């Protein structure tokens, strides 16, 4: 089994107001079994799209989510994951970068 | 330069309402073609794969994949039982295709594994399967007796690669285009260390190198890559971060090269 | 195309 590797960016370099997407990536894990849930101010974010279960050429299993957005200040955003290697979910936040 | 790959994913436990079944096909690193389970239909992923097929590709498509599918129902009972396992969470996975190289020259595999590690792969240059556990050495005699290797050499040296070639052909717009990157520099600082990130988004091609300069010169002293990632889109990102002295910001400086730029762009935070 | 075989393991 190998816990996944998770991170969170956003399609274009973001800026308030300014339509973009929201991506969570989680690659490197085994079984493939995994809960990606995009959050926004602690509740999950509406219209997220998931990737169908693919893998790597060391046979780990990987998974894009994704979800349109258009972020908002005094917003906070992130990814909630889910999988049999870790004892409770793990929140990974997204740095808007301003 | 081209590559066909063919992967598929057989799972005892892929959720509650998740398929347990599902195969993919890349073209150059592109989603083209996807089947699971549930739909039961093999379907187009890339408009240019649409535009160049008819209704009886996709339904030869759906019957290999429904042929795959009945044979790995089955292969995750066999394997439990030659792993001598009591059910649980098990996978079978498989991975096929073709490359074409720069020169010229060709390669093809098929190659497998359980619950994600190598249990049998092609060996075509011997037309042998070879055997990466004493498990799969049953599987060996099996498909070498049967002389499956010769349908097999078949398709990977000229099925694989006459279709490869048109794939490449139908979607030469969208696999040979350039998409330049939007980079931001971004500080962070805590505990005394500044932090510098540089994300280049959407790109493509795939390949790209960004690197940290401080006062003109490279460094990779405590400097991070996350690698590539994805994009819905087909593009990519990347992004690579720097630990500094604060107050030393001003003189490092980020360079993305990608076939994109023609000259390689430098960007400040 | 997907290669339309019968290997059983």
């Amino acid at each position: 089994d190998l816990t996944p590797k998770v991170q969170v960016y956003s399609r274009f370099p973001a800026s308030a107001g300014t339509k973009n997407v929201l991506n969570c990536f989680a690659a490197g894990f085994h079984p493939p079994k995994i809960s990606i849930t995009l959050m926004k101010d602690g509740v999950p974010m509406e219209g997220a799209q998931y990737s169908d279960m693919s893998f790597n050429d060391d046979w780990t299993f990987q998974r894009l989510v994704h979800a349109d957005f258009t972020p908002s200040s005094g917003s906070t955003y992130a990814c909630k994951v889910e999988h049999e290697t870790l004892k409770e979910p793990q929140v990974y936040k997204w740095d808007p970068e301003f | 330069l081209h590559t066909l790959r063919y992967i598929s994913t057989a799972m005892t436990d892929p959720g509650p309402g998740q398929p347990w079944f599902v195969d993919v096909g890349y073209v150059d690193g592109e989603l083209f073609t996807h089947y699971n389970s549930t739909a039961r239909r093999a379907v187009p992923r890339t408009e240019w794969i649409a535009a160049n097929t008819d209704q009886q590709y996709w339904d030869s498509e759906t019957q290999t994949s429904q042929r795959s599918e009945q044979i790995d129902r089955d292969g995750l009972g066999i394997l439990q039982r030659r792993y001598n396992q009591t059910g649980g969470s098990h996978t079978v996975q498989w991975m096929y295709g073709c490359d074409i190289l720069e020169d010229g020259t060709i390669r093809g595999y098929r190659q497998y594994a359980y619950d994600g590690r190598d249990f049998i792969a092609f060996d075509k240059g011997t037309m042998t399967f070879t055997a990466a556990v004493p498990e799969a050495v049953p599987t060996k005699r099996k498909w070498e007796e049967g002389d499956y290797a010769e349908g097999l050499k078949q398709y990977l040296e000229e099925t694989c690669v006459e279709w490869l070639r048109r794939y490449v052909e139908y979607g030469k717009a969208e696999l040979g285009r350039r998409e330049r990157p939007e980079v931001r520099v971004w500080g962070k600082e805590a505990d005394g260390i500044l932090t510098l990130s540089c994300r280049a988004h959407g790109f493509y091609p795939r390949p790209i190198a960004v690197s940290w300069l401080k006062d003109g010169a490279v460094r990779g002293q405590d400097a991070q890559s996350g690698g590539i990632v994805p994009n819905g889109d087909g593009t990519y990102h990347t992004w690579v971060t720097i630990d500094a002295q604060p107050g030393d910001g001003d003189k490092y400086q980020c360079r993305v090269e990608h076939a994109s730029l023609p000259q390689p762009g430098l960007y400040s935070w | 195309i997907r290669h339309e075989n019968r290997m059983v393991l």
